[PDB]
């Protein structure tokens, strides 16, 4: 097993997402990790319902339009 | 900024864990757009469970109850 | 006390490392035959 | 005697009802309750533990580990059911 | 804190000859903790539902039954109800 | 009112319990008037084919039920204005015309041609 | 049987209500099969919490419970 | 308030299918209210398959179109 998102620019990402909303936060290796380990969930479930609506639609590359759909069946 | 650190290949390699034989181009901005909206929510919530509990920084636990109130539970940091 | 149940999936597991020796003594032999 | 002993669970009995009771559940807990809720997490831990040792012994190893866990999981349809909006580390 | 000594004790019992990881403990206790939280939050639900000030063993075997699958939670009940008799006894 | 008035004499249908005549687009966008509450009429097109039926003869101007003998004669006094008619065959389901009676409307034919 | 009884003209009026503009032959007992699946489920929710309330009859209160444990 | 399945046959179905425990009452107002929770739910799965089949570029909603959306909704 491994990490399928670069460690540094995904903490990167956090940090700039924590002072966006508020300045002067510090977060935990911990917590780092655990958000990566949930996008990395999040983004292959997501994936994954891309994929089925690709094969449903008669394709093979996958469109911003089926993550469009998938997002929207499963309610977000 | 750093949305754009993502890197191309992780997305893609990402994809290809999932189960996505060919990858258009107009997918990596919009992955790293839904992958901005969910980590800002769950920082939200975290956020939210950090002033609850008067505490300086984001613990673990905060972000396990975070992801618990979206409903992905994760286990191994509790 | 644990329910218990059993897996016959180690009979499976044996016979499917039968099915791979003979899978690959039939693979060798075929290939060999063959030899281009 | 300790009300674990007691009950003779393996769970603690206290520290459940002082959690019951901490996170304010309800106003109040019966003396039954703790020990009934003891009791259930102690048989899901014994039933997840039983999978995982077996799934290492068919892996032909010594020390339960991550891997065998999900094996577990993955091989028990119930278990699945219940824990297949969960997420794992590593 | 953590139910780790708990878990060792389990799994000494289930398997006296094995061991574990620090991973695969950690795991067992996110799986305790998120088990306890679950059926806590529905005897919350059921015994806000009754108008009761008091959780009880009905209301823990209500829960259960409305979390766990099928035979897992008739074994479940089963051992609450063994142990809560030998607390009685 | 101007609702209330069909608009286009083809493709129109009659109510059976206050006999309300109108056009097939009024009863899909507005529904039945004088009995809405206890029919959901309104709202599509659906229930509009399972309850009305377009087996109804007769054209009456009704104005003034309050006084009228043709509103009394026909049990349509303690209804709105317009145009109604004077026979409609049919007859609603079981289920359709238990809920009725459970909830407190009572249900009759308006039938009041004869037969044979 | 009466999942055959659920008349096919309800379906169709069901589906027709909103953007369906055609339907297949196959949609019906696909859809007879999804409202069975739901019904099973709601009512074992149901009645595990009547057997709690001890009560021999199903009530409203009992069923949206049922509906909110299931998140509908 | 709209109820398009006949209530007869809906309560005919609930009672069949609730052998889970024989014999037991349902109350007129909790059957109301399983029928408009499954008149709902059902509502909900064609839009989805509405969309699925827009999707597939198909005007016609066809079996798969539902099983990809209970697919992809975790049914
Ligand atoms: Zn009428």
């Amino acid at each position: 097993t491994e990490l399928l998102i670069r460690k540094l620019p995904f903490q990167r990402l956090v940090r700039e997402i924590a002072q966006d909303f508020k300045t002067d936060l510090r977060f935990q290796s911990s917590a780092v990790m655990a958000l990566q380990e949930a996008s990395e969930a999040y983004l292959v479930a997501l994936f994954e319902d891309t994929n089925l609506c690709a094969i449903h639609a008669k394709r093979v590359t996958i469109m911003p339009k089926d993550i469009q759909l998938a997002r929207r069946i499963r309610g977000e | 900024d750093n949305i754009q650190g993502i890197t191309k290949p992780a997305i893609r390699r990402l994809a290809r864990r999932g189960g996505v034989k060919r990858i258009s181009g107009l997918i990596y901005e919009e992955t790293r757009g839904v992958l901005k909206v969910f980590l800002e929510n769950v920082i939200r919530d975290a956020v939210t469970y950090t002033e609850h509990a008067k505490r300086k920084t984001v613990t673990a636990m905060d972000v396990v109850y975070a992801l618990k109130r979206q409903g992905r539970t994760l286990y191994g940091f509790g | 006390r644990t329910r218990n149940e059993m897996t016959a999936e180690e009979k499976r597991r044996a016979h499917q490392k039968e099915l791979a020796a003979q899978l690959n003594e039939e693979a060798k032999r075929r290939l060999t035959e063959q030899k281009g | 005697k300790t009300r674990s002993s007691r009950a003779g669970l393996q769970f603690p009995v206290g520290r459940v009802h002082r959690l019951l009771r901490k996170g304010n559940y309800a106003e109040r807990v019966g003396a039954g309750a703790p020990v009934y809720l003891a009791a259930v997490l102690e048989y899901l831990t014994a039933e997840i533990l039983e999978l995982a040792g077996n799934a290492a012994r068919d892996n032909k190893k010594t020390r339960i580990i991550p891997r065998h866990l999900q094996l577990a999981v993955r091989n028990d349809e119930e278990l699945n059911k219940l824990l297949g909006r969960v997420t794992i580390a590593q | 804190e953590s139910y780790a000594i708990y878990v060792y004790k389990v799994l000494k019992q289930v398997h006296p000859d094995t061991g574990i990881s620090s991973k695969a403990m950690s795991i067992m206790n996110s799986f305790v903790n998120d088990v306890f939280e679950r059926i806590a939050g529905e005897a919350s639900r059921l015994a806000h539902y009754n108008k009761r000030s008091t959780i009880t063993s009905r209301e823990i075997q209500t829960a259960v039954r409305l979390l766990l699958p099928g035979e897992l939670a008739k074994h479940a009940v089963s051992e609450g109800t063994k142990a809560v008799t030998k607390y009685t006894s | 009112a101007l609702e209330t008035v069909p608009k286009d004499l083809r493709h129109l249908r009659a109510c059976l319990l206050c006999s309300l005549v109108k056009t097939i687009d009024q009863f899909e966008y507005d529904g039945c008037d004088n009995c809405d509450a206890y029919l959901q009429m309104k709202g599509n097109r659906e229930m509009v084919y399972d309850c009305t039926s377009s087996s109804f003869d007769g054209i009456i101007a009704m104005m003034s039920p309050e006084d009228s003998w043709v509103s009394k004669w026909q049990r349509v006094s303690n209804f709105k204005p317009g145009v109604y008619a004077v026979s409609v065959t049919g007859r609603l389901p079981q289920g359709i015309v238990r809920e009725l009676k459970s909830r407190g409307v009572a249900y009759k034919s308006r039938d009041t041609a004869i037969k044979t």
